[PDB]
């Protein structure tokens, strides 16, 4: 079995970060849109 | 024209001359040679006078005769062919065979020889190799004589196949280098089964037939010219042969070939353009279905996964599926399917250096990839949603980290990954994603980014751009940055660039036309392909 | 004509309407036609 | 112009409705002429294939050069015309007529 | 069920292909007259629960004459279509540069639904379609004559030739099954091809309006 270190890295924080941002920009794009 | 007669007792024209040489009177002779020993049949005898008469010679209807009862036995042993005992006749057609190879020199009786030996299934050793020593012999031997005559003969078989392997080479670098840039056309656009209809490797089908040891022997040879010329289209040629005669339905080949399930599951997944789950899942089983003391099967297994459609269907499936992963908002080490993907194409990538290495074990296959490149690329394409719904909402986000191009610059399996997601964002027509990752474009590890194919596919995508393409910064840009890294220093590279010029040439305005005709003209040590798309570049732009 | 070892080519409906409302507008012309022809040369009368 | 017939028309209904009765009027020129149907005819085939083509051409509905009135004009004259062509052959006028 | 209702897949499958190979787009032969053998084996064969749900079975194909416009075809499992269903969809279809889009509906979707999908026309051209109204092909009919969409430039030679404003031809609506068929909006000339018991072949013309 390959190892698979569970810790975050610098890739992995970035990509969880722009996760939460895309999903604040989208609800925020359909709240505007659903008006 | 007329040797071996002398062994039966039908003399023949070297010891009539030479017995007419030192006779007087050759008329007496010649009439008792003709009478006696010709058609002892008084009906004949009474037919001569008439024939005379008529004015034409004996000789025309001796002819006509002769050439009947020639039909007359071929027809007739055609028909014995399947009637009467199988074994007694069989004996009976070697008995005449081993009668008539004295005879098969004389070619107005060859036919005879030939047609025996093609109606006889297995033709005894002697008779075949003394066929094997004279080319007409062989040549006029039919399919099954050529059968039976392969089995044993090695050099032989491999010097037969080699032609077709280089009509197939020559075939597949004019597909790859051809001015057709179209996207509906590319070098993967026909569908497997087309391919494998083509007239070579047709004409391998037919030629290997039902012989075990013939097939194998191909492969063998298949595999030994891959690992010396590196040429991938040789594992291409193996698995379009497999698949071939498992549609015409070879038990004793598809018996024979241990990765016939694994074969077949990537050949449904290349005609069908996407690994599913069901067949990924497939695959894996049969991969770890391979037993103990059978790792050389494993050898086999990589040379198909280094299959170029294989190749490609594979990594858009693995685009894709990373895709939908960040669709799904998905940590790419979250996704066991994403890892079975990943190891088949590194295993695709490996199978020359498990070939060549003797190492029958598939090779391990760093981390870091999965932990910190794919969330680069799942970055940069949430980087892309995020500048859309900006765009939506009430400038484009193009810095490349480090860590992405350092991966992409030392890691094979990261370099195709990244170049087969560049493919992707432009065939999306996508300027700004294409030119964010072209820096990652610019150096690659493996020069994989510089192989026919990868420069074939991007030409193919680029062909949408032309909008794009009379800009002259976007030119400018993508070939300093892509193109003339690589072209002035390798001829394909140089060749597929002048093919992309040529085929948007109107739309490059003329400083940046100037520019590359300038800056990229053909040198006298390059081939001369590149002087020809210079010629055909001159005529059209003016 | 969803129905399986149904002829979906030449069953007909007889009624315009539906035929207007499944099929078209010159398919419901064609049922038209068809149907006065019918009801004209029951009889045995012709009609240009 | 058989496979158009057997195309349009289902059924095999050979009771069509068309301008000119083509048999009465031969019949009428048998009748006028005196053929007498006994003896061989001077009427070279060619003459008649070029007849009934040159014909053809006369006949017109829709009138125009255009692609489209060429189309038109073809369409609204393709029944005649086939019927036409199937009586004025080149066999029947020098077996039948 | 699981037999019948992997017929009616398949129907609905042969169905929507013909539909694309009309509409012009780019279609393989195979996929257009695919048994029903070939399509259990492909996809699974247990539509219940299985290997062949649905989500699986849409399809994306790509116009013949320009490779860079393409058609999503979407089956959606809930029988009623709503709000959120459609908007997934359209936000599928925001990472690509292809607006068109066909979805395969169950039952009657929401009037919201429907209103936003008429509302979201300009930039995102979609249309439904009751499954029902898929299990057969209303051209092959033989009360249908045949039916070709004219570009622009020979609407205009028409105009031109004949002499007539476009609204003198004959009309057809947009609600038209033939024309939901074809994927024709108003202001767009239909050829109607028929064959003629008294002329041998006619052609006339319809507006959508």
């Amino acid at each position: 079995m390959l190892v698979i270190p569970p810790g975050l890295s610098e890739e992995e924080e970035a990509l969880q970060k722009k996760f939460n941002k895309l999903k604040k920009k989208k609800k925020a794009l359909l709240a505007l849109k659903k008006q | 024209m007329f040797a071996g007669l002398q062994d039966l007792g039908v003399a023949n024209g070297e010891d009539l001359k030479e017995t007419l040489t030192n006779c007087t009177e050759p008329l007496k002779a010649i009439e008792q040679f003709q009478t006696e020993n010709g058609v002892l049949l008084p009906s004949l005898q009474s037919a001569l006078p008439f024939l005379d008469l008529h004015g034409t010679p004996r000789l025309e209807f001796h002819q006509s005769v002769f050439d009947e009862l020639r039909d007359k036995l071929l027809e007739r042993v055609s028909a014995i062919a399947s009637e009467g005992k199988a074994e007694e006749r069989y004996k009976k057609l070697e008995d005449l065979l081993e009668k008539s190879f004295s005879l098969v020199k004389m070619p107005s009786l060859q036919p005879v020889v030939m047609c025996v030996m093609k109606h006889l299934p297995k033709v005894p050793e002697k008779k075949l190799k003394l066929v094997m020593a004279d080319k007409e012999l062989y040549r006029a031997c039919a399919v099954e004589v050529k059968r039976q005559i392969w089995q044993d003969n090695q050099a032989l078989f491999g010097d037969e196949v080699s032609p077709l392997l280089k009509q197939y080479i020559l075939e597949k670098e004019s597909a790859l280098f051809s001015t057709e840039l179209s996207v509906l056309h590319n070098f993967f656009s026909p569908s497997p089964k087309t391919r494998r209809q083509g007239e070579v490797v047709q004409r391998l089908t037919r030629m290997v037939g039902k012989n075990v040891k013939l097939y194998d022997m191909v492969l063998q040879f298949l595999r030994t010219l891959f690992l010396r010329t590196r040429n991938v289209h040789y594992c291409t040629l193996r698995a379009e042969l497999l698949m071939s005669l498992h549609d015409l339905d070879v038990g004793e080949i598809c018996t024979v070939d241990p990765c016939h399930k694994f074969t077949w599951c990537l050949d449904a997944c290349i005609r069908e353009r996407f690994v599913d789950s069901k067949r990924a899942r497939e695959l894996q089983g049969f991969l770890d279905g391979v037993k103990k003391g059978q790792e050389q099967v494993l050898g086999d297994l990589s040379m198909i996964l280094c299959d170029p459609f294989a190749i490609n269907t594979l990594a858009l499936s693995t685009v894709r599926h990373l895709q939908e992963l960040v669709g799904q908002e998905t940590l790419p080490r979250d996704s066991p399917d994403l890892l079975l993907l990943l190891r088949l194409l590194a295993l695709g990538q490996g199978a020359w250096d498990m070939i060549d290495s003797q190492v029958f074990k598939e090779p391990k296959m760093e981390v870091e990839l999965i932990t910190r490149f794919l969330p680069m690329l799942m970055s940069f394409l949430v980087d892309d949603y995020t500048f859309n719904v900006d765009q939506k909402l009430p400038s484009y986000p193009n810095t490349l980290p480090e860590s992405f191009t350092k991966f992409l610059q030392e890691q094979r399996m990261a370099c195709e990954v990244g170049l087969y997601y560049v493919l992707h964002i432009t065939k999306q027509r996508n300027k700004n994603a294409l030119l964010r990752l072209l820096p990652g474009l610019v150096e690659t590890f493996g020069d994989l980014a510089f192989g026919d194919i990868f420069l074939h596919l991007l030409t193919g995508n680029l062909a949408l751009l032309a909008d794009e393409f009379a800009l002259e910064d976007f030119c400018s840009s993508l070939f300093d940055g892509f193109f003339l890294t690589a072209s002035p220093r390798k001829e394909n590279v140089h060749r597929h660039a002048l093919r992309l010029l040529i085929h948007l040439h109107p739309r490059v305005a003329p400083s940046k036309l100037e520019a590359l005709q300038k800056a990229l003209e053909p040198t006298g040590q390059s081939g001369e392909a590149v002087k020809e798309l210079y010629s055909q570049l001159g005529e059209k732009l003016e | 004509l969803s129905e399986k070892d149904v002829d979906p080519v030449r069953t007909t409906s007889n009624d315009i309407v539906e035929i207007f409302t499944v099929l078209g507008i010159e398919a419901v012309r064609k049922a038209l036609e068809r149907e006065l022809y019918h009801v004209i040369s029951f009889d045995g009368s012709y009609v240009n | 112009d058989r496979e158009v017939l057997r195309v349009i028309f289902p059924t095999g209904d050979s009771k069509v409705v068309l301008p000119c009765n083509l048999l009465r009027m031969i019949w009428n020129a048998q009748k006028i002429f005196h053929i007498n149907p006994r003896l061989p005819s001077d009427l070279h085939p060619i003459k008649v294939v070029e007849g009934v083509k040159e014909l053809s051409k006369k006949l017109v509905i829709v009138n125009g050069d255009d692609p489209l009135s060429r189309q038109a004009q073809e369409n609204a004259t393709l029944l005649f015309n086939i019927h036409l062509r199937s009586t004025l052959c080149s066999r029947r006028m020098a077996e039948e007529f | 069920d699981d037999e019948e209702e992997t017929y009616r897949l398949w129907k609905i499958r042969k169905t929507i292909m013909q539909l694309c190979h009309d509409r012009g787009y780019l279609v393989t032969q195979d996929e257009l007259d695919q048994t029903l053998e070939e399509f259990k084996a492909q996809f699974g064969d247990k539509p219940s629960e299985g290997r062949p749900r649905r989500t699986d079975l849409t399809v994306l194909v790509a116009h013949n004459d320009d490779p860079t416009d393409q058609m999503f075809v979407f089956f959606p499992e809930e029988p009623k279509v709503g709000i959120k269903t459609i908007k997934v969809y359209c936000q599928r279809m925001q990472e690509e540069n292809i607006t068109r889009a066909l979805i395969v509906v169950q039952q009657g979707m929401t009037p919201s639904a429907k209103q936003s999908l008429v509302d979201m026309a300009p930039k995102y051209i979609l249309e439904q379609f009751l499954q029902q109204e898929l299990l057969i092909n209303i051209t092959e009919h033989e009360l249908v004559p045949e039916h070709v969409v004219m570009t622009k430039e020979e609407v205009t030679e028409l105009l031109a030739r004949y002499k007539l404003r476009e609204n003198q031809l004959p009309r057809i609506q947009a609600g038209d099954p033939v024309a939901r068929y074809f994927g024709i909006k108003r202001g767009q000339v239909v050829k109607i091809i028929r064959p003629s018991e008294t002329a041998g072949r006619y052609i006339t013309y319809r507006l959508v309006q």
